[PDB]
């Protein structure tokens, strides 16, 4: 619409986005609960 | 939600989203190593 | 309210949103590690 | 008007930007509700 | 009165306005921070 | 006359301001009173 | 004294105008933070 | 006569320009005689 | 004497004029707060 | 003659000016008549 | 000697002299005020 | 001659200048006046 | 997930990524070095 | 799509781009299974 | 002597002559004040 | 010669400057003689 | 893995390693020379 | 594909690359033996 | 010896004789004043 | 020759010339024998 | 192996060469004299 | 191949090239042994 | 011995034989003041 | 030869030059022989 | 050997070869006046 | 030999050594009287 | 070749080269034999 | 051969130029002979 890629190539983009940031939220996520195990903070 | 890459472009957008992402992990890190009580290199 | 987006461009409004945003999350955080009293880094 | 959307861009545009805009704030609100039952400020 | 926006352009003075707003509480949220008997933040 | 925009167009962004405006000063003048309450400055 | 109006640009003299008021209350109001007597932020 | 202001269109700028110089003149009236009773100056 | 109206600008001239009054102003306000003896501020 | 004027704007603007800044000078006898019987400087 | 405006011009020599003319009284001012014999704002 | 001026412009010019000047150091001896009774220098 | 590489340039993408590889292992081996229980140089 | 490379290019690149990088991990495993054994920091 | 004009610009020769002695009158004044001997504004 | 003038423009030129010149240092002469009779410096 | 060749130059990604090896080289014997222990021109 | 280089070219420079950098990496090996032997830093 | 003009033009050589000997006296009479033995102006 | 002057302006130049620069050196010599009358310096 | 001449130029390859050679013997020189051990000038 | 040297030019000039980097580091090796036999380092 | 006249320019010959024969004399003069020995304004 | 003066030119420069010249070291040396007599050196 | 200069322009590699031989030289003598044991010009 | 100046100008190359000798003469000038033992202006 | 020189040009200025290059040597051998009967670094 | 000069003109210039260096060689040997009688350095 602004940036030239359609309806399609963004959902195609969208849905890998997505994918790969919940892959990195639930390393993310791993690594806080290891260090919430090593070291809490509250 | 997925048309903000008709507004936004996935690389130029991706490439400051990957660079942005390292150097928050860099901040804090380097935060946690000022800190006594959370460095891990000290001991 | 929603003609401001026929004033303001969608994307560089956003981008400055998102810009500002992370900068004054910055801010406040780094506000909190120096006090004393709220610094959650410091035992 | 000035930008060059229309009123359904314009609309279209609004709709979603509340909504990611109410879902930060309440995500904001969790987070200050925990910080508040963490160390209160006032 | 609302000639005004046939003087000033809606959009460059909204968005000064905006960023002036947000630097004038910065700027105020700063001094009660240095002024020690309305620092929230210690204690 | 000096920007472009007409006495109509220019009348409705002035209510739509002086409307916003409204808003952020009545948020103001309540967090105002709410800092009288916590720390009165006279 | 409306022809200064055909002297003076009604926007360049108005956007000019806010910005020193708006200087100058910023000048006045840190002059009397900085002067013990009349700061109203301690105590 | 320089800038292109006629003199209906300086008179028109010149009244709004005056009402609110001496509204914010009133305004700013007010504050002082508040500060004075609040710390008198001299 | 109204002549100098032919030679210098009636809008030049008279924002200049306007920004040294302005400036002389501050200054001598500026010089009475560094006189212990004229600081009205002090007390 | 030499930026534009001629002698009737000059002499209109000479008037105005003369005014103004007559009245600017009164206003600053009275403070500094004020200043005197406040804080004498001689 | 009035052959000199043939020379000089009007107009710039005339702004000349007043911002001169300026900056001496100003200096004058300045070096009687860090004159302790001649600084009439002590006292 | 040089810059533009004819001789009657410049004698135009010369007189005004010399009778602006003349007030200038009128004004100026007074407050010398004034200043030697106030503090004599010499 | 190949197709990033028809968003990203094999080759720009590549030197940054060896750059900012190599600036990491650089800054990781400077930071155990900083640290005297990690320094493997001193003994 | 968007530098220039068809997808069996970014299929011939993906594959030696992921078999280099897990070569790269696998080193990085060793290396600090190796330094956890000389110097465990958790 | 009078062909000196004819090398000399009257205007630039005249403008710089008096800007060297109004310097030379203030450097004079100058030194004469940082010698207590012939300082005039002390007593 | 090498600006433009002649030599009836630069004898013109030439008797106002040494004029001026002379009453120059005629009224420094004053000076220094006032200046002399107030601190001498040899 | 020789395709890499098709991607980078052969000349400026060899001008490169070859500087960036020799400023590690340097960089590493700096980091030696600097440290007591492996220090090897001291005695 | 990206540079200019043909597949022969390519595993021509790949060759000889490889070659240089194996006696390179044998040299550094030496030297990092010598090393050891001379002062373990381990 | 007046050939001099033809190789060196009259104004640029008087215009810098002058300033080079207006630069040495008043330099020469800096050096003076530095001398205390011929400072005329102490006492 | 070089700057455009001839044999004879530059005779003329030359005359002028030496006349101030003796003048010059008469008052330079009589102004050192004067200083060395007030303070000899060898 | 002396492919490399088609791909690096003898001239600006043999300059580089010969300063990087320059440099590093009189970095090596300059270390052996910043150490007392190996410093020959000294004595 | 790429700066425009013929395998000839490039054959003719890497002997000369190894010639003097042989000589060169010959040179090298018999001052370094004429050091160690000065100053051993290690 | 004349020829270098139409090798050496002569006015820029001049020029520069002219300043640095003057710089070289303010340079004697400057190290002969710096010497106490040979100062001649010291007495 | 390579500025433009003929040899005639150059030795009617040199001529001049070399006269210069002498006079120049010819006063040079009276200065020396003076300051020699005033505070020898050597 | 002599194609070197095939390659080697004989003026710039002249006059760069002279400038590096001066430097060194100059290095060479103020390295020995900076050591005490080889200062000719002590004593 | 006298090829050299079919490759080195004449002109340039005889003013940059009419300036290096001129250097040289006065830094070793500069040396020896930085050196006490041959200092001649001492005394 | 490269510069522009022919094979007889670099063959003239070769020879010069190392005949300069060899007195200069000479006489850098000669200065540091008197250097080492001076005093010895080694 | 690269500036302009021939074999004669070159000739030309270096005879001038040795006799030149000669003459300076010659003085500087005979200052430096009166700097070893003044002050040996060695
Ligand atoms: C403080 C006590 C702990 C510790 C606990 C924390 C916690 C808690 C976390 C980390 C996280 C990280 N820590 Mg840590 N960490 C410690 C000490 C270390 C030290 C060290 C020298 O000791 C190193 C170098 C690391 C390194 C890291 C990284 C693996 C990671 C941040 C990467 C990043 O910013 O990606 C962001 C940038 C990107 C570009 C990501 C993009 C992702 C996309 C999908 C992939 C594209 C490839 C991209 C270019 C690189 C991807 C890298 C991976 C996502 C890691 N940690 C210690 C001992 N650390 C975080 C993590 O796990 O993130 C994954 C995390 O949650
Ligand atoms: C001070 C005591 C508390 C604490 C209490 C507070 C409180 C209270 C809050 C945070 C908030 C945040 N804290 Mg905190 N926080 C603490 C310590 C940390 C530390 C740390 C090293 O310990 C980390 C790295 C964080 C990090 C964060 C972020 C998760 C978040 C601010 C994000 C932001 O600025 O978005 C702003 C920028 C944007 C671009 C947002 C845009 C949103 C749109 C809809 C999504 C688009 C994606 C966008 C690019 C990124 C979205 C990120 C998420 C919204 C977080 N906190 C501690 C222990 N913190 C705030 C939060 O929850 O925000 C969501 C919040 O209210
Ligand atoms: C000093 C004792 C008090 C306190 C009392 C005060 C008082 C009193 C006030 C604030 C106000 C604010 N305080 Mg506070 N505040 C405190 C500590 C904090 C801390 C902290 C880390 O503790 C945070 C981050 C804040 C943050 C804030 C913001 C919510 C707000 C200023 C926003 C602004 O400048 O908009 C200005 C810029 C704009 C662009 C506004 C434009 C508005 C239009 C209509 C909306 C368009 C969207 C726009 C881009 C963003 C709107 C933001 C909202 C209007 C807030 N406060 C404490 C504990 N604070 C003020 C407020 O309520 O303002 C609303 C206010 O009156
Ligand atoms: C020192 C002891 C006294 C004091 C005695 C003095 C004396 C004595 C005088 C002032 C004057 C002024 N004082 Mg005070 N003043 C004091 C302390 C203050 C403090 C403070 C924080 O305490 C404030 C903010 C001021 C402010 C001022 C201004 C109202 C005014 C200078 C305006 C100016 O420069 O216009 C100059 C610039 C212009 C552009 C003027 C142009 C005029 C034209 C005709 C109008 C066009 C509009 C123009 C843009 C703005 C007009 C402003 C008004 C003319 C003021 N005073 C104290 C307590 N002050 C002076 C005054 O009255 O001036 C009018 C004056 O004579
Ligand atoms: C701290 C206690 C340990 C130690 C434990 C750690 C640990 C743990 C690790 C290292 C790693 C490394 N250490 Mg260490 N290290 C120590 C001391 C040293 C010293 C020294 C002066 O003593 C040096 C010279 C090194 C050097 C190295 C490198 C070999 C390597 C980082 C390379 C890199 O960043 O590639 C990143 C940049 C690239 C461009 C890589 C690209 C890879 C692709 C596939 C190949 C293309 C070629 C590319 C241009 C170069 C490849 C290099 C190799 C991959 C190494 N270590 C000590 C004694 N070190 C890491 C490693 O093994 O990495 C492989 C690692 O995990
Ligand atoms: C040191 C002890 C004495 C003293 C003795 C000396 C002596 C002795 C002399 C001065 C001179 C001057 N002194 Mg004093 N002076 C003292 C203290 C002062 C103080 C002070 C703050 O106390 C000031 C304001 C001055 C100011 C002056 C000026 C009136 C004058 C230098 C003007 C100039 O440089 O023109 C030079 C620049 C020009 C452009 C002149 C050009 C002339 C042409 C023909 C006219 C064109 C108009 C031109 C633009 C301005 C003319 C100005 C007048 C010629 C003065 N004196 C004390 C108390 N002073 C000198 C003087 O009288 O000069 C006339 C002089 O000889
Ligand atoms: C530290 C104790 C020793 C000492 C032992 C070491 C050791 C060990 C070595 C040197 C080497 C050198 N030492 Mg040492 N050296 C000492 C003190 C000195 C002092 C001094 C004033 O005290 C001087 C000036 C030198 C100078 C030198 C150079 C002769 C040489 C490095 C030249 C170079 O970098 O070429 C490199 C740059 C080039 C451009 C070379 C290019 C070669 C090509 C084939 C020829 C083209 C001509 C080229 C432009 C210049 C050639 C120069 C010669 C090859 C030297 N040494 C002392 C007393 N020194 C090294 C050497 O012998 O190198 C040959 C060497 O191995
Ligand atoms: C150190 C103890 C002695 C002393 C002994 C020395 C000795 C010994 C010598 C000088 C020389 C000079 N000294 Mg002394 N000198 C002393 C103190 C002073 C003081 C002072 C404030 O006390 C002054 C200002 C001077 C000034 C001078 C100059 C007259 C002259 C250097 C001129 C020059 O550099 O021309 C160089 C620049 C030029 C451009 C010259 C060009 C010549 C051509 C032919 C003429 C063209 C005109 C040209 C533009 C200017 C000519 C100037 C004259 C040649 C002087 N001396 C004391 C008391 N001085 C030297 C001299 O006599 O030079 C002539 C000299 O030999
Ligand atoms: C240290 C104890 C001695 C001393 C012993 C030394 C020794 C030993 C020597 C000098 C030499 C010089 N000394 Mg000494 N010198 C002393 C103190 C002084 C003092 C001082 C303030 O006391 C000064 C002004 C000088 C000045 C000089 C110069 C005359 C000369 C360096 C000129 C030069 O660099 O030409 C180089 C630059 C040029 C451009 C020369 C070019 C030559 C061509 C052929 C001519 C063209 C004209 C050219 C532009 C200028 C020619 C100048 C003359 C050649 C001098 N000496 C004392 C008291 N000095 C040297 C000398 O005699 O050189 C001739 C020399 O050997
Ligand atoms: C076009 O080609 C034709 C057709 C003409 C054929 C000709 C081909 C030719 C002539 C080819 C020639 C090829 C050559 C000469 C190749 C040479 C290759 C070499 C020497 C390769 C060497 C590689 C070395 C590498 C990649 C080393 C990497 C090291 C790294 C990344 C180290 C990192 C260290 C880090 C980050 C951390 C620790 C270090 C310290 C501790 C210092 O940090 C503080």
């Amino acid at each position: 619409s602004m940036t030239g890629l359609t309806e399609q190539e963004a959902q195609e983009f969208h849905g890998i986005f997505v994918q790969s940031m919940t892959a990195f939220f639930g390393i993310v996520v791993i690594a806080h609960i290891l260090a919430w195990l090593w070291r809490p903070w509250l | 939600m997925h048309k903000i890459w008709q507004i936004f472009d996935p690389r130029r957008t991706l490439v400051a989203l990957f660079g942005f992402l390292f150097v928050l992990g860099l901040l804090i890190h380097f935060i946690l190593l000022s800190s006594p009580a959370f460095n891990w290199l000290s001991g």
